[PDB]
């Protein structure tokens, strides 16, 4: 009985979490109405590490909705699963955040984030044993990103030895809303590097290239980049969602994966990616080489650039564990460059029997790889070029903040880089 | 009749201790609700398999085990098992969080708050015991529990029960079953506090019982079932002495006596044969000779390395089945003829042979057919410090870089620690050389 | 893709396997230190067996035989051949040899002046060699107090030798002579014997009245070019191949390398490696041995062949090491390992 | 090649064969180190919370 936290703030973050609901549920068997209607007795096995059990046989998501405007919350509650959400655990302001990370972290949110540790208290105190809590959020808006940092720091504060994780969608100039996005990542990464201990790193170019070049979507929305989401966070979370004995809890897998504290940033990755030729069968090497190719990952970080410190990869479906092995192997012994020498076995492997649905099988690829320094270098020069004009800085200065914050949190980005290139040789 | 008392630690102590009490039960004829036919005397008696089994008024008979995890889940499956009726909830103690592969929250974190909880389980035991030889103690290197939460235990008990003999059987970590990275950190973390407290520890690679499962038992991709029944056969070699009447290892401290002249080299290798797979259409039975050549085959040792290269400093052939002493020493003179047997110079040249008529029992259904003549030999080589190389040499490899050193620094445990303990086992390969190569 | 490591930068032998290795195309050269690797080219000292054969899913090999030292070393060898029942102390083809420790550290001092005493005192030919592994440092004399005294001086382990007075000296230049013998033993411990061989010669003539002056009495290729003024003269870089040696043998003493030589350079071969197989076979282990082995042999003027030593890491003549270094990726690396004649060497069946 | 000490009884019997003859910390000390970890955890929290408030 680990019991996980879920929390997502923010547009990106309730649109990204209510279709990862949406896609558990479903594996799980659990309907709309939290009603259980599935067929096989692992979907219940491990059904309350992110599902309460209410009367009547009920599960209910262990998820508290965040957000400084009610818009975004409104479609999740009319949504085809709101239904399942606990009303009391919608909180949400009506000011908005004006994508402007100080409104989410100093001001706006600031007013609001004490009545979010409220729920967040009750969730965990109902929990037999609590293993931390896992956050939704984009790094570019002013919600996810500022308030939701806000939320990590104060939520450490109170549970400073749980494991905090969190899905970070990325901004890119490619898929952008707003130009203050590199300001807002800047300034959340700072935040992420102190306050988390796991990070998946999902880059909206990645997801945008991925449905246009391989999806072959002529011309793809939020909803096509949030499908890609969802199947990589049922991916991710298969260890902790089913009968399994490798990261099983989030700090078994922090254990493995983070060799250095401030290195916990992870690139994701998902196979079969196929556009609709769907319905071939995909054999375990197939399965094996596009679930390393930068093509299949979501952090738009070439791995050939850097080299693995740790790779945890998890095959779902009926297969030949056999011949995962050997696919596996093969992989390490044919490119044992690009992993470091200096830590024996650096490559995990896990099985599972239940495949994702629509899919005979599949597999996810979380890595820790050097290569994501491209990730904050890309952040970093777009923020310089901004702020050594210190264009749109008003924004932030007439909320509270000074120009020194900023220089603080590109210098702290800029020694994350640092560090990761040192590692690489 | 001196009385053993067995501890499981961690999943794997746990998992090997279920398949262990379920052999020792086919062998005493010890029905799951813990009926004894056999036994004659009801609730009483000082055979020699009450040194671990003790009987209540109702004829149950108790194993005189205490199964210890930090987390309830493997420990669960014990409570609702087969022989869910043998043990009373005394005997299985769980906590709520492991120790997430971490040697230091096993031994400081979570084991300074349980640790007088277990001696007070053991203790328990301990007041049936008219006369306590000592503690088998089951855990693995890798885990967390098994390493960290072990050596602490084992300090406490040279403390409450110094006069008292410690076994260890110990699980040495391979990776084609593990996805614990700091399994290396853990293993010479947890050899490094026990060495000094354990008198005897026989070390198992599931590298070794893996392949010896895809090899001789066909198993494709074997699991921890396949691995633990295997597993509990040679333990069940190991610990018949003690369970049936005889004259050879007949209490815990024989064990040191007759395989550990020096104290801190006391891993002794064992050999098992033969492993022939039930699902075989019928196998021809091997002889005594061909047993007991396949002694010195590094296809069955519990540990991948090789004798010819170390000397031994003692030698028990263990048989059971059809075997009367003249074939074993007419096998043992065909192998000086044909074997590389080096003995160090201030240790005689021999070997101590001991005799169970009984052939080995196996689980009905398991993966191992029955046999008419099987052999366990118990063998000090200095061979074995191959082991330890490699995972010494792992072991540098992280270390040089510090990673992973932050999650042990976190749960309390001081940097030194690791390099305190890295050099003990230095000077334990040390010690190897110096008595085995010239 | 197979791959290998290199840990030995010093291995001519083995600088050109690797070389022929990766314009196959197939094998993929790792660090030094990378342990997943198929193939190692091990060091010379110290090579860590033990790690080896522990990696899921490689099949790995290595390049030396665990415990071959036995046979490639001076005292090994004279202790290995006294006690190994297959060869026995009265051991016909290996020079009378006695291990001596030098009186500054078992012993054969008394057993030597013995068997010495004895020669001196039957008229016979008391002529003996000092030499040992720490040498370039070598010492022929007849009598034995320069020869033990000499090893006191130093502080290694040396081995006294009867010296064969009688060599097969060539004509012209009367002139002393060795030959060097590659053998490749594989995984599965077939003995081949490389077709080639040499015969690295002394290029002064043999003198019997001066064993001070070891120019024409060690046939070293390197002492022949550092102290012999005659070097290249007779056959270039003092090293007559089989063709050569084959034809003399015919043109002067009517026979062949065949019949008076080769079959007892094949018997010697055979019984010491399969004197040691029961100790360095690889054949139920977890990883799998192969090594090149060089053999240095004797001739005497009865066309007798003695062992000398065996080199564990020997190398090759320039003019063969294109053909021979190519065998060995053939019958030892691809055997294992096959990629995507005539054959160079000769089998020396046996029962294993 | 000799043979000594032959015990036998009705479930076996066992005896040695000759080939060649030949040629810690109390329980004070115990808990220091375990409420020494304890407070090097206490320290690293205070020092994690006091970054915290400020
Ligand atoms: N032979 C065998 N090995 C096992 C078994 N279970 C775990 N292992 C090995 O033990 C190592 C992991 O240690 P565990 O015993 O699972 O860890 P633990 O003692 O429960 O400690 P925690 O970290 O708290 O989980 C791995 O190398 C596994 O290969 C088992 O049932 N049989
Ligand atoms: N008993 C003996 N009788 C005659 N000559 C001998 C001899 N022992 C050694 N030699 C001479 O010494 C030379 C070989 O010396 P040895 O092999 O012992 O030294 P070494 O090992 O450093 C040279 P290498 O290893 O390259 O063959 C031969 O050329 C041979 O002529
Ligand atoms: N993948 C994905 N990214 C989104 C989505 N909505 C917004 N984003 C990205 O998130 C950033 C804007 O943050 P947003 O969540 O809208 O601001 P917030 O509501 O204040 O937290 C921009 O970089 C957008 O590209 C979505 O549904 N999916
Ligand atoms: O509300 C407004 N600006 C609030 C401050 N800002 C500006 C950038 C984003 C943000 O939050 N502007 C507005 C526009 C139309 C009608 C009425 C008012
Ligand atoms: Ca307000
Ligand atoms: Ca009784
Ligand atoms: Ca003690
Ligand atoms: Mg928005
Ligand atoms: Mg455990
Ligand atoms: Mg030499």
């Amino acid at each position: 009985m680990r019991e996980i936290v879920h929390i997502q703030a923010g547009q990106c973050g309730n649109q990204i979490g209510a279709k990862f609901w949406e896609v558990i549920s479903d594996e799980h068997g659990i309907d709309p109405t939290g009603s259980y209607h599935g067929d096989s007795d692992l979907q219940l096995e491990r059904i309350n590490v992110y599902y309460n059990e209410a009367t009547g046989n009920k599960y209910v998501p262990r998820a508290i909705l965040v957000d400084l405007e009610p818009g975004t919350m409104d479609s999740v509650r009319s949504g085809p699963f709101g239904q399942i959400f606990r009303p009391d655990n919608f909180v949400f302001g009506q000011s908005g955040a004006g994508n402007n990370w100080a409104k989410g972290h100093y001001t706006e949110g600031a007013e609001l984030v004490d009545s979010v540790l409220d729920v967040v208290r009750k969730e965990s105190e109902s929990c037999d044993c609590l293993q931390g809590f896992q956050l939704t959020h984009s790094l570019g808006g002013g919600t996810g990103s500022g308030m939701g940092t806000l939320l990590i720091s104060k939520i450490r504060e109170e549970y400073p030895d749980r494991i905090m994780n969190t899905f970070s969608v990325m901004p890119s100039p490619k898929v952008s809303d707003t130009v203050v996005e590199p300001y807002n990542a800047t300034l959340s990464v700072h935040q992420l590097v102190e306050n988390t201990d796991e990070t998946y790193c999902i880059d909206n170019e990645a997801l945008y290239d991925i449905c246009f070049r391989t999806l072959k979507l002529t011309t793809p929305t939020y909803g096509d980049l949030n499908h890609l989401v969802s199947a990589t966070m049922s991916g991710v979370t298969t260890c902790l969602r089913f009968p399994g004995q490798l990261n099983a809890d989030l700090r078994k897998l922090a254990v493995n994966m983070v060799p250095f504290p401030r290195l916990h940033f992870f690139m994701p990755g998902f196979a079969p990616l196929t556009s609709r030729q769907q319905y071939r069968a995909l054999t375990v090497p197939e399965l094996t080489q596009q679930m390393f190719d930068s093509k299949n990952m979501m952090a738009a970080c070439d791995p050939r650039h850097g080299r693995y410190l740790t790779v945890a990869a998890i095959f779902r479906g009926r297969m030949s564990m056999k011949e995962v092995d050997e696919q596996m192997l093969n992989v390490q012994n044919k490119n044992s460059s690009y992993f470091v020498e200096w830590i024996p076995n650096n490559v995990k492997t896990a099985v599972c029997d239940i495949p994702p649905r629509g899919l005979k099988m599949s597999a996810t690829f979380i890595g820790n790889s050097t290569a994501i320094q491209e990730l904050f270098k890309r952040i970093s020069e777009q923020f310089t070029a901004m702020f050594r004009r210190k264009a749109f800085l008003h924004w932030y200065t007439g909320e509270g903040m000074d120009e020194m914050e900023f220089t603080e949190a590109e210098s702290n980005m800029n020694d994350l880089v640092s560090e990761y290139q040192q590692y690489q040789d | 009749m001196r009385e053993c008392i067995s501890i499981h630690v961690g999943q794997a102590g746990v998992q090997i201790g279920n398949a262990c009490w379920e052999l020792y039960c086919l062998e005493h004829g010890i029905q799951p609700d813990g009926q004894m036919p056999s036994d004659k005397t009801i609730g009483g008696g000082d055979d020699s398999f009450n040194t671990f089994f003790s009987e209540t008024g109702a004829g149950k008979h108790v194993p005189r085990a205490v199964f210890v995890d930090l987390e309830p889940t493997v420990i669960d499956e014990v409570r609702t098992g087969t022989y869910r009726q043998l043990f009373h909830p005394e005997q299985l103690i769980t906590g709520k969080e492991d120790a997430a592969n971490n040697y230091a929250r096993g031994h400081y974190t979570i084991g300074k708050e349980i640790i007088d909880l277990v001696l007070d389980r053991i203790r328990k035991l301990a007041d049936q015991c008219t006369g306590l030889q000592g503690f088998l103690v089951f855990h693995s290197f890798g885990g967390g529990t098994g390493s960290g939460f072990t050596s602490l235990l084992m300090e406490r008990l040279s403390v409450d029960y110094g006069k008292k003999s410690k076994l260890e059987f110990s699980i040495y970590p391979a990776p084609q079953v593990s996805t614990a990275v700091v399994e290396p950190y853990n293993s010479i973390l947890t050899t490094h506090t026990t060495l000094e407290h354990s008198d005897c520890a026989f070390m198992v690679d599931n590298e070794a019982i893996y392949d010896i499962c895809r090899r001789n038992l066909d198993i494709e991709r074997p699991t921890y079932t396949n691995l633990n029944r295997l597993i509990s056969q040679i333990v069940s070699s190991i610990t018949a002495s003690l369970r049936f009447d005889g004259a050879l290892n007949v209490d815990l401290t024989e064990f040191q006596t007759n395989l550990v002249p020096y104290p801190r080299i006391h891993f002794p290798l064992a050999t098992y044969a033969p492993v022939i797979s039930a699902e075989k259409a019928y196998h021809e039975q091997l002889s005594v000779a061909e047993i007991t050549n396949a002694c010195f085959e590094p296809a069955n040792q519990m540990v991948k390395c090789d004798p010819r290269h170390g000397k031994y400093m003692a030698c028990c052939l263990l048989y059971r089945g059809d075997v009367v002493p003249k074939d074993v020493n007419a096998a043992i003179a065909t192998i000086k003829t044909k074997r590389s047997i080096q003995f160090v110079d201030w240790c005689p040249t021999g070997f101590k042979v001991g005799i169970n008529y009984q052939p080995p029992t196996v689980v009905p259904g398991g993966d191992l057919a029955k046999v008419q003549r099987a052999v366990c030999m118990l063998s000090n080589t200095t061979a074995i410090a191959e082991a330890w190389a490699r995972l010494d040499h792992k072991f540098d490899l992280m270390y040089a870089k510090r990673a992973f050193v932050h999650w042990y620094v976190g749960e309390g445990m001081e940097e030194g620690e690791f390099s305190e303990a890295r050099e003990d086992m230095a000077a334990l390969e040390k010690d190897y050389e110096e008595v085995g190569v010239d | 893709m197979y791959t290998f490591v290199v840990r030995d930068e010093n291995s001519s032998v083995y600088a050109e396997v690797s070389r022929l290795l990766l314009a196959t195309g197939q094998w993929k050269r790792l660090r030094k230190d990378n342990p997943r690797f198929n193939l190692m080219l091990g060091e010379r000292n110290r090579l860590p067996f033990g790690r080896l054969g522990h990696e899921p899913g490689l099949v790995q090999l290595v390049n030396y035989y665990r415990g071959a030292d036995k046979l490639c070393r001076k005292a090994s060898l004279v202790k290995l051949i006294k006690t190994s029942p297959e060869l026995s102390e009265s051991c016909t083809w290996f020079p009378e040899s006695y291990v001596i420790y030098p009186t500054n550290l078992t012993d054969e001092r008394e057993v030597f002046l013995a068997a010495y005493n004895r020669r001196r005192e039957g008229r016979e030919g008391n002529v003996w060699i000092a030499k040992s592994s720490a040498g370039a440092g070598i010492l022929i004399s007849s009598e034995a107090s320069e020869l033990l005294d000499f090893i006191d001086e130093q502080g290694q382990v040396h081995v006294i030798q009867k010296y064969l007075e009688k060599p097969l000296l060539l004509e012209p230049g009367h002139r002393k002579f060795d030959i060097r013998s590659w053998v490749l033993v594989d995984h599965l411990y077939n003995i081949y014997l490389y077709r080639e061989g040499v015969l690295r010669t002394s290029s002064e003539p043999y003198n019997s009245a001066n064993f001070q002056d070891k120019t024409c009495h060690l046939t070293n290729h390197c002492i022949q070019k550092e102290y012999s003024k005659n070097y290249g003269r007779y056959e270039e870089g003092n090293e007559m191949f089989f063709e050569e040696f084959n034809q003399y043998l015919m043109d002067a003493l009517n026979t062949t390398l065949e019949n008076s030589i080769l079959l007892q350079i094949k018997h010697i071969i055979r019984s010491c490696l399969m004197c040691i197989e029961p100790a360095i076979s690889t054949k139920h282990l977890h990883y799998q041995s192969f090594q090149l082995f060089g053999f240095d042999f004797m001739v005497d003027e009865e066309l007798k062949v003695w062992l000398i030593e065996v080199n564990g890491a020997p190398a090759c003549a320039q003019k063969l090491y294109a053909e021979l270094c190519q065998g060995i990726v053939d019958v030892a690396i691809s055997s294992v390992f096959p990629l995507a004649p005539t054959s160079i060497f000769i089998k020396l069946h046996h029962h294993h | 090649m000799e043979v000594i000490e032959l015990n036998k009884c009705t479930s076996g019997q066992s005896f040695e064969v000759i080939l060649k003859p030949p040629s810690d910390p109390s329980l004070e000390e115990i808990q220091k180190k375990l409420e020494a970890a304890e407070e090097r955890r206490k320290y690293q929290e205070a020092e994690l919370l006091k970054h915290l408030a400020e």
